[PDB]
């Protein structure tokens, strides 16, 4: 995260850390949507152009964490993946559309003060919350700057405003799609901030003023640098892909 | 044995020749085809006998006979249109006109080394030079064309002329974008810095680095060609205060292999000078050092399997001309698409702004097609 | 109030109570910058 601040303890209990076995390193962010299901970005574990394809066995998920490196026993909870299900429509070639993956946990993770699942928006909720002008919350252990400590000591957080499609689109030569939205501050607003290397897969969340609950409206996908003036972070439009998520959940359960 | 271990022997010989030339001219640009040299020695060995053949055999470490097949297969694969990238190679041996050449010599040469052997009246210098310079121009698609002058091939005192020419310029698996090709500072040998055009690209390349027997460190990167069989290797001293001459002598095919088992992929800003290297080499003196002195002796040279009669035949001129161009042209943007995006954060650099040596390597065979040092692009 | 949704047998336990945080919501406590998110819906910018 860029231009963010330290997350409070139990501020983002659904936050998940995608950790690689060997070597031992941070891979991406991710979110906990239930007892055994974790959500993340596709490209975090499938990118041919770099020869990257991990497997349930290459990977580990760390839940309830706060520190980026310290081992938090009795707090965090590491779990393994029974299976990986990434979206077949995942356009890894040109624009990274459908940047999304599920990952099932071999054993159901127990909930506590540091581990709780986030809600997924329904038609009405997605319609009510996902609008240009509203702000969302981004979180991750990604780098503090695009170019330049560099890595955060503890989970980072930042709030960003959802941007107008026409604007997002006239911001990059890349071919946007209805499956992705972009957020971030315009150059003439003062406040800045963005996701960055390592933040991918992380959740973009919003809180319902109606029922006091938190919803994941996006997945950190891609951007042209970090905290660039005139640039914006692009996030996977979750709901617009909820059908697939339901199919997999019930089918490959 | 293994056609790989054999190619190893050939390439080694060429490299040893490279080391020789390099030490005698440290600050100059030198491009050689190690494998090409092995082919020339083969061409020669085919029609040589007695002491002459004995010398060639003990240097090459292998005898043309009983191996030709292995040598023909490798020499065929290298040029094979299956590489997608085309390596033009010309091989010719010219013999005095007033001498009847043998049939099996001509036949075998064209068969194993794709070499054209034929007569030419050296009695007339200008006529021979044009005749030869014209064959190279044709055999290399106008790529190379100026091996001999008129003041070189002179009189009937010139009996035998060997020639090997190699040209190359494949297509990068990851083309450079001209928009990103700007002039960057290059520090030459003398110490002076020059402003020189340089290719620049952000992508994943195999990298690495180790120390020489003298504990001096150098880096090396692999730049594969869209063909997927021929790749370019670049190595240069890690410390700016380290002379290239301090790493060269410690490099054999054996070390080139280590490179292959050591290098790992990593996202990098690879910046290397855009240049076109072309050098002509006289292999006479270097080859003498290796122990091959007979064939250069008007009387001692024994080439019986070359001539129908017992005429005295010796090597008057043995030459190689290698040409390579490094440019932007290559395959395009499919992995280049999003690959441009995931560069979320400036990556490390592989900047070649100091005298460096390069390799063109045919992976399947292990054949080292090119070996060069660039002191000033 | 939440619904439905998803089958708890194949989805796992959680959804029902999803969105609520033990150390904040389940304790009538607000995190430092969450008001910003709320105030966002009606700030006119
Ligand atoms: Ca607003
Ligand atoms: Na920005």
């Amino acid at each position: 995260i860029v231009e963010g601040s330290d997350a409070e303890i139990g501020m983002s209990p659904w936050q998940v850390m995608l950790f690689r076995k060997s070597p031992q390193e941070l891979l991406c962010g991710a979110s906990l949507i239930s007892d055994r299901w974790v959500l993340t970005a596709a490209h975090c574990l499938l990118y041919p152009p770099w020869d990257k394809n991990f497997t349930e066995n290459d990977l580990l998920v760390r839940i309830g964490k706060h520190s980026r490196t310290r081992y938090e026993r009795n707090i965090e909870k590491i779990s393994m993946l029974e299976k990986i299900y990434i979206h077949p429509r995942y356009n890894w070639r040109e624009n990274l559309d459908r940047d999304i993956a599920l990952m099932k946990l071999k054993k159901p993770v127990a909930f506590s003060d540091y581990i709780h699942p986030v809600c997924l928006p329904d038609r009405e909720t997605a319609a009510s919350l996902l609008q240009a002008g509203y702000k969302g919350r981004v979180t991750g252990w990604g780098n503090l700057k695009e170019t330049w400590k560099g890595q955060p000591s503890v989970l980072q957080v930042v709030n960003l405003p959802i941007v107008e499609r026409p604007v997002c689109k006239d911001s990059t030569r890349i071919r946007i799609t209805d499956n992705m939205f972009c957020a971030g501050y315009k150059p003439d607003e003062g406040k800045r901030g963005d996701a960055c290397e390592g933040d991918a897969g992380g959740p973009f969340v919003m809180k319902s003023p109606f029922n006091n609950r938190w919803y994941q409206m996006g997945i950190v996908s891609w951007g042209e640098g970090c905290d660039r003036d005139g640039k914006y972070g692009f996030y996977t439009h979750v709901f617009r892909l909820k059908k697939w998520i339901q199919k997999v959940i019930d089918q490959f359960g | 044995f293994n056609p790989l271990s054999l190619e190893e022997l050939g390439s080694n010989t060429g490299i040893q020749v490279f080391n020789q030339i390099v030490k005698s001219r440290p600050h100059d640009n030198i491009v050689i085809s190690p494998h090409g040299i092995a082919s020339v020695l083969g061409m020669l060995q085919l029609g040589a006998d007695g002491r002459t053949k004995k010398q060639l055999a003990m240097v090459m470490r292998y005898g043309v006979n009983g191996v030709g097949k292995i040598l023909k297969k490798i020499n065929k694969a290298i040029v094979s249109k299956k590489n997608k990238d085309i390596v033009t190679v010309a091989n010719a041996v010219f013999v005095k006109n007033a001498s009847e050449i043998e049939v099996p010599f001509v036949t075998r040469n064209k068969d194993v080394f794709q070499c054209e052997v034929r007569n030419v009246n050296f009695e007339d210098p200008a006529s021979a030079c044009d005749s030869i310079n014209a064959w190279v121009k044709n055999e290399t698609r106008d790529m190379i064309d100026n091996l001999l002058s008129p003041d070189l091939i002179d009189g009937v005192l010139t009996r035998l002329v060997l020639v090997n020419a190699v040209y190359f310029k494949g297509l990068w698996k990851s083309r450079f974008q001209p928009e990103n090709t700007k002039k960057r500072t290059f520090v030459a040998a003398d110490g002076k810095s020059y402003q020189v055009p340089m290719l620049a690209q952000l992508s994943v390349f195999r990298c690495g680095s180790t120390s020489a027997p003298n504990d001096l460190w150098y880096n090396f990167i692999e730049l594969p060609y869209h063909g997927e069989s021929i790749s370019m290797l670049i190595a240069l001293p890690t410390e700016s205060s380290t002379p290239l001459s301090a790493i060269i002598p410690h490099i054999s095919t054996k070390t080139i292999d280590s490179w292959m088992s050591i290098m790992v992929p990593k996202r990098v800003q690879v910046i290397l000078p855009k240049f076109t290297a072309v050098a002509q080499t006289d292999l006479k003196e270097p080859l003498k050092v290796l122990g091959i002195t007979d064939m250069f002796d008007s009387s001692k040279a024994n080439f019986a399997k070359i001539t129908t009669g017992s005429e005295n035949l010796h090597v008057s001129h043995i030459l190689q001309k290698a040409k390579i161009e490094v440019s932007e042209d290559g395959t395009k943007a499919s992995a280049a698409t999003t690959a441009i995006l995931i560069a979320r954060s400036s990556p490390p650099w592989f900047i070649v702004d100091r005298p460096f040596l390069f390799f063109i390597r045919h992976n399947p065979t292990g054949a080292v097609l090119f070996m060069g040092q660039i002191n000033k692009p | 109030e939440y619904q439905t949704f998803f089958n708890p047998r194949t989805f796992g336990s959680g959804e029902a109570d999803c969105g609520l945080r033990p150390l904040f919501e389940k304790k009538s406590l607000e995190d430092k910058t969450e008001r910003e998110l709320l105030e966002s819906y009606i700030d006119g910018r």
